[PDB]
């Protein structure tokens, strides 16, 4: 089947799945086509909130269904900045995001070039290559700007 | 003779009200269904106010999660200096 | 002849036609006006969604500014951490 | 010499008895009186939209018999704390004008500790049910203490 997916605000997308599939599956297929963690999406369908748990079967979707898409103001993880003046800025994040793509969330908030970032989280010098998990970096730790 | 006229222009003037009829009976369901489209989204926007509620109170607690080790921080840096204010 | 008895039957014909459309109507409005009330429901649940976007963002701010301090008040305690044990 | 209605969104309408001069501030204040919600707390919107404290009833075309609607922020103005003697902290929406009674109300609303069993503390000081928060200069992010009485 091919369900369709849409804001509040346009953005109709189109989605190629399978019954037998969970929120959680939808929920991450929307992440690779529009770049939107899972936990910040919460769909609804016939005017209920659908979860992780259960399938599609379950919630009686069938093809052409139309799943309404609210974004959280936050995902479930966040982290901070400390910039060089001890300005503190906010991040939202998921122990998935490399360092390449920290960087890129400061730039939008920031303007500070990611050619020009240097950041340390408690010693240990953070490379573009890597995870936050990979550094083992949990929600509410901060890191350093140089 | 005057008989006749008064039943035509009587039925000229129903048919022609039955046009005008139609006409805002159409209008009026258009609208009803245009109207019903809208009503299909106030479930969304009924959610919308319980996620960013939540959201907002998962500040909340964060915001009192740090509130309080603030107050147990500045609480003991009150422990260390009595005894630095001593043996200085 | 007949003819004043065959336009009186379409007559009644329309008549009944148009009371029925005009009733139609009449149950249409009352529906408008319902939905109307409804429909005032959509500029505000709106409203509501914003207020509260807004009503989150005072609030991560206010969570930012205890992490600012907390973040200030180590960094402070960086400058005096590094005398302690570097003499003595 | 008017009336009109005020209905949120959870249902619920109440009416008030307004003058066509009365500020759009004047009514917040009203709508305190009696639903005791601070007007710092509430936004009111007529004709889609949402109503400025300096401007009149007048001003809005508003007459006999209108409905305003009433969204409730989550989170207003100023906010102090409550810690329990277990180092739970929890925050409280208040007003200078404030009173210690209207301040264990919202205790127990959180908590649900019926107000003759709280003792509360600002520095070394019991809180009295009689005064107001001003009295015992308590500032905003400022926190309480809360000891069973």
């Amino acid at each position: 089947m091919q369900i369709f997916v849409k804001t509040l605000t346009g953005k109709t997308i189109t989605l190629e799945v399978e019954p037998s599939d969970t929120i959680e599956n939808v929920k991450a297929k929307i992440q690779d086509k529009e770049g939107i963690p899972p936990d910040q999406q919460r769909l609804i369908f016939a005017g209920k909130q659908l979860e992780d748990g259960r399938t599609l079967s379950d919630y009686n979707i069938q093809k052409e269904s139309t799943l309404h898409l609210v974004l959280r103001l936050r995902g479930g993880m966040q982290i901070f900045v400390k910039t060089l003046t001890g300005k503190t800025i906010t991040l939202e994040v998921e122990p998935s995001d490399t360092i390449e793509n920290v960087k890129a969330k400061i730039q939008d908030k920031e303007g500070i070039p990611p050619d020009q970032q240097r950041l340390i989280f408690a010693g240990k010098q953070l490379e573009d290559g890597r995870t936050l998990s990979d550094y083992n970096i949990q929600k509410e730790s901060t890191l350093h700007l140089v | 003779g005057m008989q006749l006229e008064d039943l035509r222009q009587q039925l000229q003037q129903a048919e022609e009200a039955l046009v005008a009829k139609q006409e805002l009976i159409d209008k009026l369901k258009e609208e009803a269904a245009q109207h019903a489209i809208v009503m299909e989204t106030v479930p969304v926007l009924k959610a919308q106010a319980d996620i960013y509620k939540a959201d907002f109170q998962a500040e909340r607690h964060a915001r009192e999660k740090l509130v309080e080790k603030k107050e147990y921080l500045q609480e003991q840096l009150e422990q260390l200096q009595r005894e630095f204010n001593k043996l200085k």
